[PDB]
């Protein structure tokens, strides 16, 4: 498909916004990782969900740092192709991890009876490994399509895009279905009583951690892409900022644990 | 009933027994506590820190 | 009659309180000030055991300062060793809720109880086979609270029938009932001499009880709350009681009057467990404020905080040799300090 | 760790394996506490010396019910241990028009417990087949006991049983409203009440307890995820 990313009136104010968003995301994500690592002795941060959060944050952090390094790198040199392979592997891993989070949410809400079953091995095997299998099947046949004269990324006109867009679409449709079901359940619950507030807060919380903002990419690649690239670049990027501000400074569990840890530290 | 009078007699003889417990000055008890806490202080490895050599939890 | 009894039960109390007051002329705080304070204590846990499943209520040190026991809602009793953080036996039992543990002086018998109203002992050192039930005890229509071994043959216990009872393993019969308490009794401790023991109740009172003749020896003043736990001085002439009034006091046997008041403005949560050290200078109280506190028993001055527990503490004990202290909390964790 | 403690570590490993095996059974079971006074359902509900325990299987879900029959009138000093139950089943006679205010008072006392402001309560009902013949004949009309019967209109939301005069539905919703009036004054946290109507010889109780527990767990999980 024709890229049609930016030709004349959208190139600027795109790389600078990317830099600012990546810097803010990396700072907030390293802060979130430090907070998660420090607050690990408390028993309230012991369930499987916080493990998913930690792995997803680490994957997003490493992907953002790798992309930032990728921007400042010459094309047509072996490290560029190596780091492009790493780039698409890490992005696929992040997508798989958000899919795993969606599956966990579906099991926790719709299927409340059986939430606690110690599925650590299956969750890790679904998160990692699957991107590795996709990478090996892709590199068994497609190897020359890992470098472009423009800059070293995954090529567009070669036709080896299938390794990313198809899993993206699968995760997106699964996320849409799960979000629709959860919103229906929460609206049925909230109907027994401020109507906009609960649903708006729920969708805002669930947006930038489950990966539902990637739908804009399909419309950006094909369609009237003159006012949508701005949103596509100014949203998906600040994932670290959104995840920090919504699941470290506003979560109820982490605040109490932090207060208890501060009290313990000040006691002795 | 008879049970009430029995309880009355029981509490009466208990209270009468409470009237003679050979009450003595409480300063003697304080001095005894002083002596016990002073003499029995060396062999307590809680108030006085003990070296790690003579410690079985090292 | 009733009115005559009520009238007579006033001047006798007045004269008893007058006699108690006349004995006192200077409390402990006026005579223990020239002794140098203990100082800062930086005790930290050496190892964490963390082998349980749910909230715990009871713990007890062994005679040789090596083995200890604990109980939880899982219905499992586990004999536990601190030197090599191992375990010896796991005891399942019928009732899923138990709030009583006891280890005999001789490392043979272990007794457990709860609200099932049945007291069951276990023969650890069986002749030929595994560990099984030895003898059940019944006769109380209220929930058992705690029990403490006196010898390998006899055993005393407390229940929810506002009365205390001692039982003989042979013939399993209640030899001498202990009556004279209105509220429920939820605490009981023994003495180094196997002739006297005391218990506390929820009616803000404690009673001195004699094992042999079964006659209440001494009464005690109020505590403004319900007593949760009690202990006994190794010397055998004093003890400390706790309650939910966020205060602890020390009562000596000879004087029969409180001499120490352990109160701080910051603490408002109640007490749960009280134990003494070997020398008798330090006592530890398990507070409801998610932590434990030490107390210089000779004065009124906090000497450190044993924080580090994420849940409410239930039981706390000190080994016989007085070189370690163990605490238990509702988070199914066992913490021992050097 | 010389060549003496090699057996102890493997014995501890065996104990750990046994405890891990027991963990699944313990975690796959919900515990319920059944309250109530005399002349209530009790034996009839349990039909399908310290404490009694019975178990039932519904929709391949394990359940654990508990009750007492020897505790004294003082309900404190032992309610503290019941701080991890899923819900508290409450049973009310509701057939005899007397001895009803005390039930409401103890229900309020249980609801307003400081240490128990986390568990929900399922309000059960019984003796429906006894209410009908006692209300259709006027000898013990409820108006004398509660003078506020005149000021009562049946709620707009209703599911009346077929072939029932309006007086019996009015009495049923009267009892429901009187029971639920005290509940809404406090709470607004993580627990709600749940009125129900079941006969004595029925078999639908398990379904209602199942769905109520499912709703409670769903609400708790939504609280946990901060979404709600
Ligand atoms: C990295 C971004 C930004 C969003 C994303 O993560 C991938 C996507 C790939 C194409 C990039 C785009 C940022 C802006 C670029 C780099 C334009 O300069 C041309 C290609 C665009």
């Amino acid at each position: 498909v024709v890229p049609l990313e930016l030709a004349r009136g959208h190139q600027v104010a795109l790389s600078s916004i990317s830099y600012v968003g990546c810097s803010l995301s990396v700072l907030c994500l390293v802060a979130t990782l430090v907070t998660f690592a420090v607050l690990s002795s408390v028993s309230t941060i012991r369930n499987q969900r916080y493990h998913i959060h930690a792995n997803l944050s680490f994957a997003v952090l490493v992907a953002q740092v790798l992309l930032l390094i990728s921007f400042r790198l010459e094309p047509g040199t072996t490290p560029c192709q190596v780091m492009a392979v790493l780039l698409h592997y890490f992005f696929l891993s992040a997508f798989a991890w958000m899919l795993v989070e969606g599956l966990h949410l579906y099991s926790m809400v719709i299927k409340v009876f059986g939430s606690e079953d110690s599925k650590h091995r299956y969750y890790y095997g679904m998160g990692w490994g699957f991107p590795l299998l996709i990478c090996i099947i892709s590199l068994s046949f497609a190897m020359d399509s890992y470098g472009t004269s423009n800059n070293c990324w995954l090529s567009l006109a070669s036709g080896a895009i299938w390794a990313f867009v198809a899993p993206a679409l699968f995760v997106i449709v699964v996320n849409i279905g799960i979000l629709i079901a959860v919103t229906r359940v929460i609206s049925q619950i909230s109907a027994d009583n401020s109507a906009f507030k609960l649903t708006a807060k729920a969708v805002a919380v669930l947006l930038p951690i489950l990966g539902t903002s990637w739908v804009f990419g399909v419309l950006a690649v094909n369609g009237c892409a003159v006012v949508f690239q701005y949103m596509f670049a100014t949203l998906n990027s600040l994932q670290g900022l959104f995840i920090f501000l919504f699941h470290c400074l506003l979560n109820s569990e982490v605040r109490a644990a932090f207060k208890h840890k501060t009290k313990v530290w000040s006691l002795t | 009933n008879t049970a009430s009078i029995a309880q009355a007699r029981k509490l009466v003889e208990q209270l009468k027994m409470e009237a003679n417990i050979d009450r003595i000055k409480v300063s003697k008890a304080a001095a005894d506590l002083m002596a016990y806490c002073e003499a029995h202080a060396k062999e307590d490895p809680l108030l006085t820190p003990v070296p790690a050599s003579e410690n079985p939890f090292r | 009659e009733l009115d005559q009894l009520r009238q007579e039960a006033e001047q006798l109390k007045n004269q008893i309180r007058d006699a108690r007051k006349a004995c006192a002329d200077a409390t402990l705080s006026q005579i223990t000030n020239n002794i140098d304070p203990v100082g800062r204590i930086q005790m930290r846990t050496r190892r964490t055991l963390r082998g349980h499943l749910a909230k715990i209520y009871a713990m007890h040190w062994g005679t040789d300062s090596r083995l200890l026991v604990s109980a939880s809602q899982d219905g499992k009793l586990i004999i536990w060793d601190s030197y090599t953080t191992n375990k010896v036996h796991a005891i399942p039992l019928r009732s899923s809720w138990v709030m009583t543990c006891a280890y005999a002086p001789s490392g043979n018998y272990v007794a457990c109880g709860g609200l099932d109203n049945i007291c069951s002992i276990y023969n650890l050192k069986t002749r030929e086979g595994n560990v099984r039930v030895s003898r059940e005890l019944a006769g109380h229509t209220g929930y058992l609270s705690c029990c403490r071994f006196l010898d390998d043959n006899q055993i005393v216990t407390s229940s929810g029938d506002t009365t205390c009872a001692l039982w003989d393993i042979e013939t399993g019969q209640q030899t001498t009932t202990f009556t004279g308490h209105t509220g429920d009794v939820m605490s009981l401790s023994l003495a180094p001499d196997t002739r006297l023991f005391v218990s506390g109740a929820c009616d803000a009172s404690a009673k001195l009880w004699d094992v042999r003749e079964g006659m209440c020896r001494q009464t005690f003043t109020g505590h403004e709350s319900d007593i949760n736990a009690i202990c006994f001085f190794p010397n055998g002439n004093a003890f400390a009681t706790g309650s939910d009034d966020a205060t602890c006091r020390l009562f000596d046997l000879r004087a029969d009057q409180e001499l120490m008041t352990y109160s701080h403005d910051n603490i408002i949560c109640g007490i749960t467990s009280v134990s003494f050290s070997k020398s008798g200078r330090l006592l530890l109280a398990g507070y409801d404020d998610f932590n434990c506190n030490v107390w210089d028993a000779l004065k009124a001055d906090r000497a450190g905080v044993l924080a580090g527990h994420d849940n409410r503490v239930s039981c706390l004990g000190v080994t016989d040799d007085g070189m370690a202290v163990a605490t238990g909390s509702w988070d199914s964790f066992l913490k021992i300090w050097n | 760790l010389s060549a003496e403690d090699k057996a102890a570590v493997e014995r501890s490993k065996m104990i750990e394996k046994q405890l891990q095996k027991d963990k699944q059974v313990y975690r796959a079971t919900h515990r319920l506490l059944l309250l109530g006074a005399d002349n209530s359902g009790k034996s009839t509900i349990v039909k399908q010396s310290g404490i009694f325990e019975t178990k039932f299987q519904v929709d391949k879900v394990n359940f654990h019910m508990f009750d007492v029959g020897a505790q004294r009138d003082e309900r404190r000093k032992w309610i503290q241990c019941f701080n991890d139950v899923t819900a508290i089943i409450f049973v009310v006679d509701s057939s005899d028009y007397n001895r009803l205010q005390e039930a409401l008072n103890d229900f309020k006392s249980i609801w307003n417990n400081r240490w128990l402001r986390t568990i929900s309560v399922i309000l059960f009902l019984n003796k429906q087949d006894l209410l009908a013949e006692k209300v259709l004949a006027g000898k013990s009309k409820i108006e004398d006991y509660f003078p506020e019967f005149a000021r009562y209109t049946t709620p707009e939301d209703a599911t009346p049983e077929p072939g029932e005069d309006p007086r019996v539905t009015r009495a049923k919703y009267f009892i429901r409203d009187e029971f639920l009036r005290i509940s809404t004054a406090s709470g607004d946290g993580r627990h709600y009440c749940y009125p129900h109507f079941t006969c004595s010889v029925d078999t639908e109780n398990a379904r209602r307890i199942f769905n109520d527990c499912r709703d409670i767990i769903q609400r708790m999980h939504l609280r946990q995820y901060e979404l709600l």
